[PDB]
């Protein structure tokens, strides 16, 4: 909802919208980014790109933490099986 | 009583272990509902007379 | 037309939900004391943002206060005690509704509607911080209560109003382009 | 055994995210405000 | 790997959005479970001393019936060995060889 806002709020760019980041597409681009998936669009503005950048960093950490913590669960569970 | 000790193992959902004579531990392991196990070697040695 | 109707109703709902949340006391169903010998007894309690009200035992209904203060750790406790962010969302949602009301009166200044959009979007962001700062400071079982869910639900109802307001701004400026 | 990561562990990634969203809107609004003073 | 064209409708996106969640978990389970294999099997310590055998119950150990290698455990006052004597005595099948 922040990505959509920035991209489409300003009325000095609607020469036909300025980009393709509408509300519906914004959800799609934020779900795709989180799932480390492919591309359909990429922000071309400054404000929009800031949101993208922080979102990509958030995903990285979170996705890394999941995998990292998942291995911990498996390894600790696989080493404990009882003197 | 030991009977209480055995019942406490069976009702505690994996969160209690009971220390007792090997003879009793072995007997219960062969009784229905077959939900207990003896683990480890004996800690000491004695006899009945 | 009907789009403005949703915004108004949705804005009121968001505001109402959040206010109940803050004011109520059913945020964290924990198990603690509610009374300031050398004895004690922990019974199930339904905590809140300000008071820890017991719901079981001989002290059923006694609402004690919470000593949030029993430099990273200090800052967290300081913010969590005053509820700056949760209360800030209340202030922002209230202000965002005034703007929508001000619209009908001043129908020649499109920036009245876009202001509501920013307040509502920014009100949601404050709500997120409040949830995070309440779950981090708070950390034997727990289960959040209906009051905590009115906060979370308010966020959603405030982000949806936010996008709706931004569409109204966009849409209005689109009609101006046509007239030009 | 192991525990499940709590919000307290991954806490600075939601402040950055929320802080970044705030910064993004600010940049956008200042650009729009500047353009609105140039008309 | 793969980024060319993505769905653009509501129905197609729903399909692609659950598929994306599926892949994430599945591709994070392989890596995570693979690490456990490469970690658990690395931590494994090769058999050493007698204390290790006493704790273990998988690999059986047996002395000879008549000789000094059985008297030593029978009379041993060391717990790490006294434990083994008790098991080896009544254990079946008889590990004691001829």
């Amino acid at each position: 909802v922040v990505l959509f806002l920035v991209s489409r709020f300003s009325p000095y760019e609607w020469h036909q919208p300025p980009n393709e980041f509408g509300i519906f597409n914004s959800l799609w681009f934020s779900l795709g980014a989180f799932m480390q998936q492919g591309c359909d669009i990429s922000p071309r503005s400054l404000s929009g790109r800031i949101v993208g950048g922080v979102w990509w960093f958030f995903t990285l950490i979170i996705i890394s933490s999941y995998t990292a913590n998942l291995a911990a669960f498996l390894t600790v569970e696989r080493m404990v099986s009882p003197s | 009583t030991t009977a209480e000790g055995v019942a406490r193992v069976r009702k505690s959902k994996g969160k209690f272990a009971f220390l007792l004579e090997s003879t009793m531990n072995e007997y219960i392991e062969q009784r229905k509902p077959c939900d207990t196990m003896k683990v480890g070697g004996n800690l000491d040695s004695k006899g009945y007379g | 037309g009907v789009q403005m109707l949703l915004t108004i109703v949705g804005a009121f709902a968001a505001f109402s939900l959040m206010t109940i949340a803050v004011g109520t006391d059913y945020w964290l169903y924990s198990r603690g004391v509610c009374k300031t010998s050398k004895k004690n007894e922990e019974v199930m309690t339904h905590s809140g943002l300000w008071r820890t009200c017991c719901l079981e035992g001989n002290f059923k209904g006694l609402c004690k206060q919470i000593d949030h203060f029993p430099t990273a750790e200090y800052f967290l406790r300081a913010v969590r005690a005053s509820s700056i962010f949760p209360i800030l969302s209340v202030i922002l949602l209230f202000m965002g509704g005034l703007c929508i009301a001000a619209s009908e009166f001043y129908k020649t200044r499109h920036n009245i509607i876009l202001s509501a959009g920013i307040f509502f979007v920014s009100a949601g962001l404050s709500n997120i911080i409040g949830i995070i700062v309440y779950i981090s400071a708070n950390a034997n079982s727990y289960s959040y209560g209906w009051s905590f869910y009115f906060g979370a639900l308010s966020f959603i109802i405030a982000e949806m109003v936010g996008v709706l307001a931004v569409h109204m701004f966009i849409d209005r400026h689109k009609q101006l382009r046509a007239t030009a | 055994k192991t525990s499940a990561l709590s919000l307290s562990n991954v806490a600075g990634v939601f402040y950055i995210l929320v802080g970044g969203l705030g910064l993004a809107m600010l940049v956008a609004l200042i650009e729009f405000c500047y353009k609105s003073r140039a008309e | 790997q793969g980024c060319d064209i993505s769905p653009r409708s509501l129905s197609g996106r729903i399909v692609g959005g659950v598929w994306w969640f599926f892949t994430l978990i599945i591709i994070s389970s392989y890596t995570a479970n693979l690490a456990a294999f490469l970690t658990v099997e690395r931590m494994v310590s090769p058999i050493e001393s007698a204390e290790d055998l006493a704790k273990q119950t998988e690999i059986a150990y047996g002395t000879l019936d008549s000789g000094s290698t059985k008297e030593f455990f029978r009379r041993s006052k060391i717990a790490v060995y006294e434990k083994m004597w008790t098991y080896m005595r009544s254990a079946e099948p008889s590990v004691f060889t001829r």
